[PDB]
C-alpha cells in the first residue's frame, strides 16, 4: 500500500486516540439511579392506578 | 559463588509457586460450586476444510524465524564483528527481503483471492 | 426546505452510512423549521370519524360522548373501500395497503417494509466476498428483523 | 546442574518413548513439545545457552507449531488410524525394535570406549556463537539463507490450494 | 541455621515471591481498571458500587468465578481442554519473571532475558491453539487458527524489533539493557522498533485491535466459547498479566527502565508502567478493529521489511560511532 | 418459606417443594459471602430478540451505566454467562433455540423476563408466538413493560440481587445438601401497597 496512506492512516489513529482522551476529560453523562431519582414528565405511562372524585368516591 | 546460587533459588520458587498457584486455581474451581445437569448441557455450543494458506503463513513463520534467528546471533556481537560481518548481514537481509518481496509479489502473502 | 442526499452511483457501506448522516443533517434541519414555525390551532380535525373526539368536548357533551363511546369499543364504521399511504421511513420506503369491507376492523393490512427487500438483495451483493465484509454489510443495511418478518 | 541434566535426559527420553508409541496426532505432538522443552533443559545445564534458547524459540516454537497446524487442518479423528493400532501389533514392531536395539549396543559400545575429561559445564554465551557465526562461518550463513529460501520456495510450490 | 548466605537466599526468595504475587494482583486489578478506565474514557465512572469505589468489584468476580460451576465437555479432550489456560497464565508469569522493577529487585538475571520472553511468547500461542483444538468445536477451531496464524504474522517480527535495543545496548541481558539508557532512553534512537514492538506486543496478547473473540461475535467462533468457571478466569487474567509483562518490557526496553531523576526508581517503573496500561486502555477504547487480510499484511509487508531496515540502520549507526 | 428444587434431565424438568429453611455460624458466613461475590458480578447472556433488547442495550450504555452493578461484561457464549435476559417475544421459531441456550448455561442461573412478550405474549396472543416465556423455562424476575426502560431493568437486577442474597445453594459438589432452596419473598406489589394507595395528586399532563 502507499506510504502517504500509512502516514494519514497512523495520523487518524493519533487523531481519534486523542479526541477520546479529551473525552476522558469531559463531564459524567450517567444518570446515577436508583440514588439519583428518574425525572418523568406528569403525561408518561407507567404503573396504571384508579382514582378518586374530589367529593372522595371512586370515580370509576 | 553465594548470590548466583540464590538468584537460582529465587527463579525455581518463581517458577514453582505460579505452577503451583495455577494449579491451586484449577483446583479451588473445580472443586467448589454446585454441579446440575441439562439435556443440551454437553452438546458444543453452536450458536443453538481449512484453507491451506494458514500452513503457508505458519511455514512462512518456520523460515523467517529461522533468519530471525540468525540475526539474533548476529544482534548481540555487532561492535565485534566489525563492518565485514556488516557486510554479511546486509547480505543476508538483502536475501530475506528478496525472498520476501517474491512471496509478495506473487500472492503468497495475500489472504484475500 | 431541505435537501436531498444523493450518491454518485456505487452502493458501498461508507456510501450509505455517510449518506444517514448527510439524512440526520437535513431531519435536524426540519426539527429547526418546525421549531421556528409551528402553527397555532387544533391537535385534532373536526371530522366526526376522528378517533377518538377531543376529550373535554367528550367529558361535557352528550353527541362527543356517544361519539366517543361507539369509537373506542365497537371501533370507528369506516366505509368500505381500499386505502394506500407510502412513506420515506428511517430505513426506506414504507407503505400501508388497507382494504376495508365496510366494519370496525381492517378486512386486509399489507405492510409494505423495506427491510424485506435488503435481506434478500444480500445474496446478490455479498456473493464472493469475505464473513467480515458479510458482518459490515449487516451492520450497514439499517434492517431490523421486525421489519423482516412483522 | 548434573542433577538437571539428567532429570531432563530421562523426561525426554520418556517423552519420545510416548511420542513413538502414541495414536492421538496431538498427544504426540504434545508429548514431543514436552520432550524437547526436556533437551533444552539438558542444554541450559551443558551451558550452551543459546542453544536451549533456540530449541525453545524455535523448536519447540515455530517448526512444532507449523505440526500442530498442519494436524489441525487435516481434522485426524484416526479414521483406520485408531481402528487398526498395527503399531501396537507385536509381530510388526519386534522387528525394528530389536534392530535400532542391536545399532544402540553398537554406538554404545562405541561411545564408552572413548576419552572423557567431563563437561565442565561453563556458560557459552549467544555473543560468542555470534562472532564465529559471523567470523570463520559466513559462507554457512548465507547458504543456510539459500537453504531456508529454496525451502520456502519447494513447499510454496507444492502445498498450495488453487 | 543463622548464617548470611542462608538470609540472603531467603531475601532474594522472598524479593521473588512478592514480586509474583504483586504481579497477579495487579493483573486482577487491571482488569478492575480497565473496566474503570473504560467507563472514564466512555464518560461514565464504571464499577463504584462494590466496596468503596468499586475496589471490592474484583472480590466478588473472584469469589463468583470460583464457585461457578467448572465443566468439561464430553466430546472434548480433557487433558488439552485442562492445560490451555495454563498455559495463557503462565507463559506470560514466566516472560514477566525476568523484568527488573528496581536495582536490586529481579527475579532472574538471565544472560538471555528477552530471548527467554521470546521462548514463553512461542509457547504462549500453544494457550490458543490447543483451547480451538480441545473444545471440539468447529467455530472455535477456525477461530484459534485465525487468532494463532495473527500471532504468527506478528511474532515473526517481534523479536526483529526487539533487536535493535539489543544492539544498540550489546548484550541480551536486560540490566544491560536498562544501563545503557542511562542517558538517553531508547525510544529516541530506536523509535522504529518501539512501534514496531508496540503492535507486536498488542498483538500477541490478543489485545485490542487484534482480538479475535470479540471481533465476530455473530459468527460466535471465538476460541474462549466453551470454556467457563475459573478456566475462562485463567484466560482473562492471564491476559491481563500479559498485558502488564508487555508493558513492563516497553517500559525497561523503550523508556529506561526504572531510570529517573528525583523519584525512587521503582515509582519511576511503576509511573511509565502504569502509563502504557492506561494506553492499552486507551487503543481498545480509540481505535477500530481492521480486518483479517489487512492485519496479516500490516504484519507482513509493512513491519518485517521496517524492523529489518530498523536492524541495518542501527547497525550503521553502532559501527559509524565506533572509531 | 423456602421453595427447594432438584433438577433432572414437559419442560421445564424440575421439581419444587415448600422447605423450611435450614440455617454452624462459619457455614452461614461461607454461604453470605459466595452469594455476595455471585450477586455482585452478574454476567449477563448477550442475546438479542427484540425491542427489549434495545431497551437492555440502552441501560448498558454511558447515560445509564449498567457497569456501576458489575454488570457490563456481557458474554457472548452460554457457559461464561450467569443471566438470561430474556428480552422479547417468544417466537415459536426461536423457543427451541432459547431452550437450547438456556441448556447450555451452567450452574448458578437466573432468568429475567424483559416486556410484556416475555411475561406473557404481551399484546402478541397470536399464532407464531409462545405466550410467557415462564412456559418452557422458569424465570426469577419479571419486568412488566413495553418496553421497560432501562432503569426498569437496573430495578429487575436489583430485585434479583436481592433474592440471590438470601438463597442457599451447595458450596461444592461433594460435600452437603444439594438442592438448591430459594427465599419465597414477599412480592413487591404487597410491599409497595402502603406508598402507592396513599397517592392523593399528581402533575396533570399539559405541562413538560
Ligand atoms: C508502523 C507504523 C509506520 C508509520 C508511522 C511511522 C512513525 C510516525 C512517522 C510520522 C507520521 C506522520 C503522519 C502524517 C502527519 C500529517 C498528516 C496527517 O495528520 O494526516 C492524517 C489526517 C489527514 O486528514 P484527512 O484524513 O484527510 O481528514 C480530513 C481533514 N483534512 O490528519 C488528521 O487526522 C489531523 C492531524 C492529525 C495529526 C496526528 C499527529 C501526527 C504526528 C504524530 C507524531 C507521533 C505521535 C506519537 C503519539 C503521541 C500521543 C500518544
Ligand atoms: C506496551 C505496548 C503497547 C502500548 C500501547 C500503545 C501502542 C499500541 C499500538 C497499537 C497498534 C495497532 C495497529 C493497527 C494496524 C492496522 C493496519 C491495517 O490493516 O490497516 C488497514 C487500513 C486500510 O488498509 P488498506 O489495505 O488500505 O485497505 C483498503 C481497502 N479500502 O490501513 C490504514 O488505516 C493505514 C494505517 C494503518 C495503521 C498504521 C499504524 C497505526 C498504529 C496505531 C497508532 C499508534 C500511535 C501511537 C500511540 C502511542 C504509543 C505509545
Ligand atoms: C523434582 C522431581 C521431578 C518432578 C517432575 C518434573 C519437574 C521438572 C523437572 C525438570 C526441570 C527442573 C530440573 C531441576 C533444576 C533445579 C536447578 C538446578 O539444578 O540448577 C543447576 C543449574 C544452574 O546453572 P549453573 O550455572 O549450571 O549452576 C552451577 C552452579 N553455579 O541449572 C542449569 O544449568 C539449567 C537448569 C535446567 C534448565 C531450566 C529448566 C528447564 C525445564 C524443562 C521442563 C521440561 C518439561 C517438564 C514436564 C513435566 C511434566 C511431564
Ligand atoms: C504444566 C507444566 C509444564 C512444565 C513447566 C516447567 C517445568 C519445570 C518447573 C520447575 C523448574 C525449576 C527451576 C529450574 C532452574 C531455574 C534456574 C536456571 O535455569 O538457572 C540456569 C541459568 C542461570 O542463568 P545465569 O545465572 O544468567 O547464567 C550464568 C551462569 N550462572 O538460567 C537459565 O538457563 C534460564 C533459562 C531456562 C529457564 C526455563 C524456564 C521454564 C521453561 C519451561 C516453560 C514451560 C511453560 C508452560 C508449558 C508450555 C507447554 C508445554
Ligand atoms: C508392507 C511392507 C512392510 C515392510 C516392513 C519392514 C520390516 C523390517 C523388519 C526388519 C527386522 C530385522 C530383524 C533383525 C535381522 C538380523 C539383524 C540385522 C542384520 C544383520
Ligand atoms: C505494574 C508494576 C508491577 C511491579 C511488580 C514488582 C513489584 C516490586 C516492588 C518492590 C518495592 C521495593 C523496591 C525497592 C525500593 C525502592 C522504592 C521504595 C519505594 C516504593
Ligand atoms: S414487550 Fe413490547 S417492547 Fe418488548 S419485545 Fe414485546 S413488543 Fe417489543
Amino acid at each position: 500500500m502507499t506510504l502517504k496512506e500509512l502516514l494519514v492512516g497512523f495520523g487518524t489513529q493519533v487523531r481519534s486516540i486523542w479526541m477520546i482522551g479529551l473525552h476522558a476529560f469531559a463531564k459524567r453523562e450517567t444518570r446515577m439511579y436508583p440514588e439519583e431519582p428518574v425525572y418523568l414528565p406528569p403525561r408518561y405511562r407507567g404503573r396504571i392506578v384508579l382514582t378518586r372524585d374530589p367529593d372522595g368516591e371512586e370515580r370509576c | 559463588s553465594t548470590e548466583v546460587i540464590a538468584h537460582h533459588w529465587a527463579f525455581a520458587i518463581f517458577l514453582i509457586v505460579a505452577i503451583g498457584l495455577c494449579c491451586l486455581m484449577l483446583v479451588g474451581g473445580w472443586f467448589l460450586g454446585g454441579r446440575a445437569r441439562a439435556r443440551s448441557k454437553n452438546v458444543p455450543f453452536e450458536s443453538g476444510r481449512l484453507s491451506a494458506k494458514f500452513y503457508l503463513v505458519a511455514m512462512f513463520f518456520v523460515i523467517f524465524d529461522v533468519e530471525a534467528l540468525y540475526l539474533f546471533a548476529w544482534s548481540t556481537s555487532i561492535r565485534e564483528s566489525g563492518w565485514v560481518g556488516f557486510v554479511e548481514a546486509a547480505i543476508f537481509i538483502f536475501v530475506l527481503l528478496a525472498g520476501l518481496v517474491y512471496l509478495v509479489r506473487i500472492g503468497a502473502l495475500d489472504w484475500t483471492p | 426546505d431541505f435537501e436531498i442526499p444523493v450518491g454518485g452511483g456505487v452502493s458501498d457501506c461508507y456510501t450509505r452510512v455517510m449518506l444517514k448522516v448527510e439524512e440526520l443533517r437535513q431531519s435536524l434541519r426540519i426539527l429547526e423549521q418546525c421549531l421556528n414555525n409551528m402553527p397555532e390551532g387544533p391537535f385534532k380535525a373536526d371530522h366526526p370519524l376522528t378517533t377518538p373526539p377531543p376529550k373535554e368536548r367528550t367529558l361535557q357533551h352528550i353527541e362527543t360522548l356517544i361519539t366517543h363511546f361507539l369509537q373506542v369499543s365497537w371501533g370507528p364504521v369506516m366505509p368500505a373501500n381500499e386505502s394506500f399511504q407510502m412513506i420515506e421511513a428511517t430505513k426506506g420506503i414504507n407503505s400501508y395497503y388497507l382494504t376495508s369491507d365496510g366494519s370496525t376492523m381492517s378486512y386486509r393490512t399489507r405492510i409494505r417494509t423495506p427491510s424485506y427487500a435488503h435481506l434478500q438483495q444480500i445474496p446478490a451483493a455479498i456473493r464472493g466476498s469475505l464473513v467480515s465484509d458479510l458482518i459490515v454489510y449487516l451492520g450497514s443495511i439499517d434492517f431490523v428483523m421486525s421489519d423482516v418478518d412483522r | 546442574m548434573e542433577f538437571a541434566f539428567y532429570i531432563c535426559g530421562l523426561i525426554a527420553i520418556l517423552a519420545t518413548l510416548r511420542v513413538i508409541t502414541h495414536t492421538n496426532p496431538v498427544h504426540a505432538l504434545l508429548y514431543l513439545i514436552i520432550s524437547l522443552l526436556a533437551i533444552s533443559g539438558v542444554f541450559f545445564s551443558l551451558g550452551a545457552y543459546f542453544a536451549g534458547a533456540l530449541e525453545i524459540i524455535v523448536y519447540a516454537g515455530a517448526i512444532m507449531v507449523l505440526f500442530v497446524f498442519v494436524v489441525m487442518m487435516l481434522n485426524l479423528g484416526g479414521s483406520e488410524i485408531e481402528q487398526e493400532r498395527q503399531w501396537l501389533k507385536p509381530q510388526v514392531w519386534i522387528g525394528p525394535a530389536i534392530l535400532s536395539a542391536i545399532m544402540l549396543v553398537v554406538i554404545v559400545y562405541a561411545i564408552l570406549g572413548v576419552n572423557d575429561q567431563g563437561i565442565d559445564g561453563t556458560p557459552i554465551s549467544a555473543k560468542a556463537v555470534g562472532i564465529t557465526l559471523f567470523g570463520p562461518y559466513v559462507l554457512a550463513v548465507e547458504l543456510a539463507s539459500m537453504l531456508l529460501l529454496a525451502g520456502l520456495v519447494v513447499a510454496f510450490h507444492v502445498g498450495r490450494e488453487e | 541455621w543463622i548464617s548470611p548466605e542462608l538470609i540472603e537466599i531467603l531475601l532474594t526468595i522472598l524479593k521473588a515471591v512478592v514480586i509474583l504475587l504483586v504481579v497477579v494482583t495487579c493483573g486482577a486489578f487491571m482488569s478492575f481498571g480497565e473496566r474503570r478506565l473504560l467507563g472514564l474514557f466512555q464518560n461514565r465512572y464504571g464499577p463504584n458500587r462494590v466496596g468503596w469505589g468499586g475496589s471490592l468489584q474484583l472480590v466478588a468476580d473472584m469469589i463468583k468465578m470460583f464457585f461457578k460451576e467448572d465443566w468439561i465437555p464430553k466430546f472434548s479432550d480433557r487433558v488439552i481442554f485442562t492445560l490451555a489456560p495454563m498455559i495463557a497464565f503462565t507463559s506470560l508469569l514466566l516472560a514477566f519473571a525476568i523484568v527488573p522493577v528496581s536495582p536490586g529487585w529481579v527475579v532472574a538475571d538471565l544472560n538471555i532475558g528477552i530471548l527467554f520472553f521470546l521462548m514463553m511468547a512461542g509457547l504462549a500461542v500453544y494457550a490458543v491453539l490447543f483451547a480451538g483444538w480441545s473444545s471440539n468445536n468447529k467455530y472455535s477451531l477456525l477461530g484459534a487458527m485465525r487468532a494463532s496464524a495473527q500471532t504468527l504474522s506478528y511474532e515473526v517480527f517481534l523479536g526483529l524489533s526487539l533487536m535493535g535495543v539489543v544492539a544498540q545496548a550489546g548484550s541480551f541481558n536486560m540490566t544491560d539493557i536498562v544501563n545503557s539508557q542511562a542517558h538517553v532512553w531508547n525510544v529516541i534512537p530506536q523509535f522504529f522498533g518501539f512501534i514496531t514492538f508496540a503492535i507486536a506486543g498488542v498483538a500477541v496478547c490478543h489485545r485490542h485491535p487484534f482480538d479475535q473473540p470479540e471481533a465476530e461475535q455473530e459468527l460466535a467462533d471465538g476460541y474462549h466459547i466453551e470454556y467457563s468457571g475459573m478456566k475462562f478466569g485463567l484466560f482473562f487474567v492471564g491476559e491481563y498479566i500479559g498485558i502488564v509483562t508487555i508493558s513492563a518490557l516497553m517500559v525497561t526496553l523503550f523508556f529506561g527502565g526504572w531510570q529517573g531523576p528525583l523519584l525512587p526508581p521503582f515509582i519511576w517503573f511503576a509511573l511509565k508502567t502504569a502509563f502504557f496500561m492506561m494506553m492499552f486502555i486507551l487503543i481498545r477504547a480509540s481505535l477500530p478493529r481492521p480486518r483479517y487480510d489487512q492485519v496479516m499484511s500490516f504484519g507482513w509487508k509493512i513491519c518485517l521489511p521496517l524492523t529489518l531496515i530498523n536492524l541495518l540502520v542501527t547497525a550503521a549507526v553502532i559501527l559509524w560511532q565506533a572509531q | 418459606d423456602y421453595t427447594l428444587t432438584r433438577i433432572d434431565p414437559r419442560y421445564p424438568l424440575q421439581k419444587q417443594e415448600i422447605v423450611t429453611d435450614p440455617l454452624n455460624v462459619f457455614m452461614g458466613k461461607l454461604n453470605d459471602m459466595v452469594n455476595w461475590g455471585r450477586k455482585n458480578s452478574i454476567w449477563p447472556y448477550n442475546f438479542g430478540l427484540s425491542c427489549c433488547y434495545v431497551e437492555m442495550v440502552t441501560s448498558f450504555t454511558a447515560v445509564h451505566d449498567v457497569a456501576r452493578f458489575g454488570a457490563e461484561v456481557l458474554r457472548a457464549s452460554p457457559r461464561q454467562a450467569d443471566l438470561m435476559v430474556v428480552a422479547g417475544t417468544c417466537f415459536t421459531k426461536m423457543a427451541p433455540v432459547i431452550q437450547r441456550l438456556y441448556d447450555q448455561m451452567l450452574e448458578p442461573k437466573w432468568v429475567i423476563s424483559m416486556g410484556a412478550c416475555a411475561n406473557s405474549g404481551g399484546m402478541y396472543d397470536i399464532y407464531s408466538v409462545v405466550q410467557g416465556v415462564d412456559k418452557f423455562i422458569p424465570v426469577d424476575v419479571y419486568i412488566p413493560g413495553c418496553p421497560p426502560r432501562p432503569e426498569a431493568y437496573m430495578q429487575a437486577l436489583m430485585l434479583l440481587q436481592e433474592s440471590i442474597g438470601k438463597e442457599r445453594r451447595p458450596l461444592s459438589w461433594v460435600v452437603g445438601d444439594q438442592g438448591v432452596y430459594r427465599a419465597n419473598m414477599q412480592s413487591e406489589r404487597e410491599r409497595k401497597r402502603g406508598e402507592r394507595i396513599a397517592v392523593t395528586n399528581l402533575r396533570t399532563p399539559d405541562e413538560i
